[PDB]
């Protein structure tokens, strides 16, 4: 029974109010703890990908980088960095023979 | 692998299907989540080759 | 591998893994036929 | 009760001509929920521009419903004669969850006059009438359509300017052509437009008066009227019921121009409506005044999840019936009328049970009926392996006062096939019902009789009548109220609790019947037995007029050595598909004559889980079973051109049939063959090479462009 | 009580039947949701690899 | 506020103009009400705390 | 109760000589479950390979 307080003020009991509320706290806080585990997951993977971005700035953006994709699809020439929402964003200028 | 929930749970029995219809949000988020997982994996295959 | 079934393995298991019998779970095919992944490599 | 005006003073009814073939027309107006046909607005709350998936009572997409038409009656040039109606009064329908009604859809178009098919006229809206109730049967002359006790009648009147709703006993009248009279064909209502629909003076009781000619209204609890503004606009009407009463819905007051239905009444009708019929109306026009009246359509409601599209102004102008097919599912199972273009997996399609194999004579309850039922602590045990039981037989001898089960129901325990049925019986007073419980820590569970908690159990309290005479009563009812030993004094004393399926350790010292309430028993223990003492105390309850007994049943519920079957060609071989029902276990399988692995003495074989793979039982061969057949279907949606295309997973170009009738769930209500590179698809065409490649990029290698 | 349908007919009364079945659906679907979280894990690590 | 069978804590404003207007709340896809009705007769759309 | 045939009509019993030391032998035959010594087959169901 989950009307944002189990038996808020308006319904009964007062004795069983702690029972339904403790259901709602064990559940709601447990799912909050699942959210915290999820934030640790996407935080760690975000730090992996950020270290990848540092590897893409130090290789593909400063230097050329004489390597394939990563520096996507073609003998790479220039690459530009702009801040995207939450991340960087690359505008890799590659060659395309054709 | 994709699970076909609302018939994994349950085995196909109508009362149990209605008790799933109480949980009709969760099953949608299951198969939505796996179909997203397969499109990410499939774009890894496609982008790989 | 005890799998897969693509119009011979469903019927071949019907003559008797159960991605096509519980249903339930279900395995999708891997986007590319084996001759074509063989063509890439 | 309410005054609903005087009875009719007519001594006969108007004669009614039933000619169903004149009303048999095909004028299809199926539900299209894309246009929000047949939508009741949600009761609980109301919404703005939001879209959503919502579960409530809806008609299903494409439902043609039931069509009804009302006709002008017979007439000469000057004089209305017999009424002219369809056979609707005898066609009693099940109410179930109620229904919605499309009213006036053909208004303004040109159509036939029905009673004179060669004559066309402009179609005018007409309102439907309904009879609803809880109990139906036949009229005195045997014709169907009679409603008993209080009946709800919904009857428009005043040339379509009011609705009357009333709840009365309908007493059939006995004049000629009346329902309790001679020459009865059907009841009906009517009005007479020349005299009832003159400008400024509509007769607001015309239909009611006609109804009162066929029935006297008695003990009416209410009669409500709802005024209706005259127009030719399409409208929707709906009716449902809850414990709060009967709810009426209309588009008229809140969404006249759009069709959404909203609640306009709750009628105090608390007897559950189970039945309804359409009351035929005939219009007593003269020949030169004949009009065509718009057919109306009734569509049954059921609980369905729809994706509802709410406009900015709050109304619903779009919906999707999610269960209609996989394409709609995808659209929905996502809460959007639009589902991005790709492959979306929708569930099976499981096969239908056919050839329900039952394997197992008559269970011997004998020694129970002959003699004196012992006391609870000396309960007698009847074991049942390999037999058929009529238990409702046994429980028809006794008068039964209580029936509770654990992990099973009394309904279920009669039906299911259990290899071992243990029956424990004893004398036991009804006064002590609160102590004979699976959830009880009284003396009975402590020291007398305890059932297993690991098997499903039932507990029966009964009374032997007089009619049963081979069952003798004892001096009194007795039970153990203490069974314990202190010890060599040591530091502790304990009370002994019997394991399920065992007698008390005190039955060696407590007489088969306790002589007097509160007697106590003792027995010194040998040093080998532990030393100290064994001690007990007995209680009594006075014997009753008719002996009172207790029955404890335990079913297994244990996979092997299971045989027991109930008592009641097809239930044997060769049911080479689903289903079986072995005495040991339920299940759905495809038996095949396989080889050769098993035990062969007891009669199943499992494979490392709960399942059985699967032979035994047949006599004597190897019918190895398998799991159920499921077709693992999908949907190839392509939202740009809006063209779904149902793909099956990996089987078969040969085994399927179009709109396959051997299988359960499309899903679910309605469905809608080329392979065979991946599996079977309900979509043309064969390769067609080679392009481009891109999405929406189905499986192994059909790259499937559109269209 | 988990004989693939919780007291579908024989094994418990229909009104409770919903109680044991709702145990089996909350549990079975929750563990299915653990499978979906696992597929997201090995899918993301598969895309890394 | 404390309306008919519903509790809550909100900041009412005279907003426009989305609803049913016959029955007297408006929700937004959840349990919450966003939020006008009931006043007589205007649009007091509510908000969270 | 069941008829199990007549009582003995003998007026004495055969004399019995107890000599435990003659029966005290060491002839070890321990359980070796590697060879499936002492195995009751499961009651509930039966199985293949």
């Amino acid at each position: 029974i989950s009307a944002s307080i189990g038996d808020i003020i308006q319904r009964l009991d007062v004795l069983e109010q702690d029972a339904q509320i403790d259901r709602l706290i064990n559940g709601r806080l447990t799912t909050l703890n699942a959210f915290v585990a999820q934030q640790l997951v996407r935080s760690e993977s975000a730090a992996l990908s950020a270290q990848l971005a540092k590897d893409k700035v130090n290789e593909c953006v400063k230097a050329q980088s004489k390597r394939s994709g990563f520096c996507g699809q073609g003998t790479h020439i220039v690459s530009f960095v702009v801040n995207a929402p939450n991340g960087l964003y690359f505008m890799h200028v590659g060659y395309y023979p054709s | 692998v994709t699970v076909d929930c609302k018939q994994y749970v349950c085995n196909g029995f109508q009362k149990c299907e209605q008790l799933l219809r109480e949980y009709g949000q969760f099953c949608s988020k299951i198969n939505q989540a796996l179909h997203g997982a397969n499109l990410r994996q499939d774009d890894s295959v496609r982008n790989l080759f | 591998i005890a799998d897969p079934g693509y119009m011979q393995g469903y019927d071949d298991c019907m003559q008797q893994i159960c991605a096509q019998y519980v249903a339930g779970y279900k395995v999708l095919p891997p986007l590319m036929d084996v001759n074509m992944e063989a063509a890439y490599t | 009760y309410v005054d609903v005006g005087p009875d009719s003073v007519k001594s006969a009814c108007i004669e009614v001509d039933i000619q169903q073939t004149f009303f048999d027309k095909t004028w299809p107006r199926p539900i299209d929920v894309s246009k929000a046909d047949g939508i009741i607005y949600p009761q609980g709350r109301t919404y703005s521009n939001i879209t959503i998936t919502y579960q409530g009572l809806f008609p299903y997409q494409g439902d043609h419903g039931d069509m009804y038409v009302y006709s002008a009656g017979h007439a000469t040039g000057t004089t209305p004669q017999k009424l002219f109606v369809a056979n609707y009064s005898q066609d009693v329908k099940q109410f179930a969850n109620g229904f919605v009604v499309r009213i006036g859809a053909a208004a303004n178009s040109t159509g036939t006059v029905i009673i004179s098919p060669s004559t066309s006229a402009t179609i005018r809206k007409i309102y439907p009438a309904f009879m609803l109730g809880s109990s139906v049967g036949n009229f005195s002359d045997g014709k169907m359509g009679r409603f008993f006790n209080h009946t709800l009648v919904l009857l428009p009147d005043g040339c379509g300017t009011l609705l009357r709703a009333f709840y009365c006993i309908l007493e059939p009248r006995s004049g000629n052509h009346c329902p309790a009279g001679n020459s009865y064909t059907s009841f009906a209502t009517y009005h007479t437009p020349a005299t009832d629909c003159s400008d400024g003076n509509y007769n607001r009781n015309a239909s009611l008066n006609s109804f009162k000619e066929y029935f006297n209204l008695r003990n009416c609890t209410f009669m409500y009227t709802y005024n209706i503004t005259e127009d030719e606009i399409l409208e929707w009407f709906g009716i449902t019921q809850t414990a709060q009463g009967v709810h009426l819905f209309s588009s008229r007051y809140v969404d006249l121009y759009g069709g959404n239905m909203f609640q306009f009444a709750t009628l105090p009708v608390y007897d559950t409506i189970k039945y309804y019929s359409i009351i035929p109306h005939s219009i007593r026009s003269i020949q030169s005044d004949r009009k065509a009246w718009a057919a109306f359509y009734v569509y049954k409601l059921q609980p369905l999840t729809f994706l509802l599209d709410f406009s900015v102004d709050g109304y619903i102008r779009r919906a999707i019936d999610c269960g209609f097919n996989d394409l709609s599912q995808l659209h929905c199972s996502y809460e959007s009328f639009d589902v991005e273009s790709g492959v979306y997996s929708v569930s099976s399609f499981e096969a239908k049970p056919s050839g329900s194999v039952v394997e197992q004579v008559e269970c011997d309850f004998s020694p129970l009926l002959s003699g004196t039922p012992p006391q609870v602590y000396n309960f007698k045990r009847l074991v049942f392996t390999n037999c058929n039981y009529n238990l409702t037989k046994l429980l028809s001898l006794f008068s039964v006062n209580d029936f509770t089960c654990s992990q099973i129901s009394p309904a279920a325990i009669a039906s299911n096939c259990y290899s071992s049925l243990i029956l424990d019986y004893f004398s036991y007073p009804l006064s002590m019902k609160s102590d004979l419980s699976v959830s009880s820590a009284g003396p009975i569970s402590q020291f007398n009789y305890k059932q297993s908690f690991s098997n499903p159990t039932c507990l029966i309290l009964a009374t032997v009548p007089h009619n049963l005479t081979t069952i003798t009563k004892p001096l009194k009812y007795s039970y153990i109220n203490k069974c314990s030993r202190l010890l060599s004094d040591d530091r502790t004393e304990v009370p002994q609790l019997v394991n399920a399926n065992q007698y008390s350790p005190c039955v060696s010292i407590v007489p088969s019947t306790v002589w007097e309430d509160g007697d106590y028993y003792r027995k010194q223990l040998s040093p080998l037995e532990g030393g100290g003492w064994l001690v007990a105390s007995g209680s009594t309850v006075a014997m009753t007029e008719q002996l009172q007994m207790g029955f404890g049943i335990t079913v297994q519920y244990g996979t092997d050595t299971n045989s027991v079957c109930p008592k009641l060609k097809i239930a044997s071989q060769l049911g080479n598909c689903v289903e079986y029902s072995l005495y040991g276990v339920s299940g759905r399988g495809v038996f095949q004559n396989c080889t050769a692995v098993g035990v062969r003495q007891q009669r199943f074989v499992y494979d490392a889980y709960q399942n059985l793979v699967g032979y035994y039982s047949d006599d004597g061969n190897y019918y190895c079973l398998r799991a159920c057949v499921s077709v693992p279907v999908s949907v190839i949606y392509d939202k740009e051109t809006k063209t779904h295309a149902t793909l099956f997973g990996s089987v078969a170009c040969e085994h399927i049939s179009s709109t396959m009738s051997q299988y359960s769930r499309s899903t679910r209500s309605m469905l809608k063959p080329v392979g065979c590179v991946l599996g079977l698809v309900n979509s043309s065409l064969f390769v067609e090479d080679c392009k481009l490649p891109l999405g929406q990029s189905l499986c192994a290698l059909p790259d499937t462009p559109s269209t």
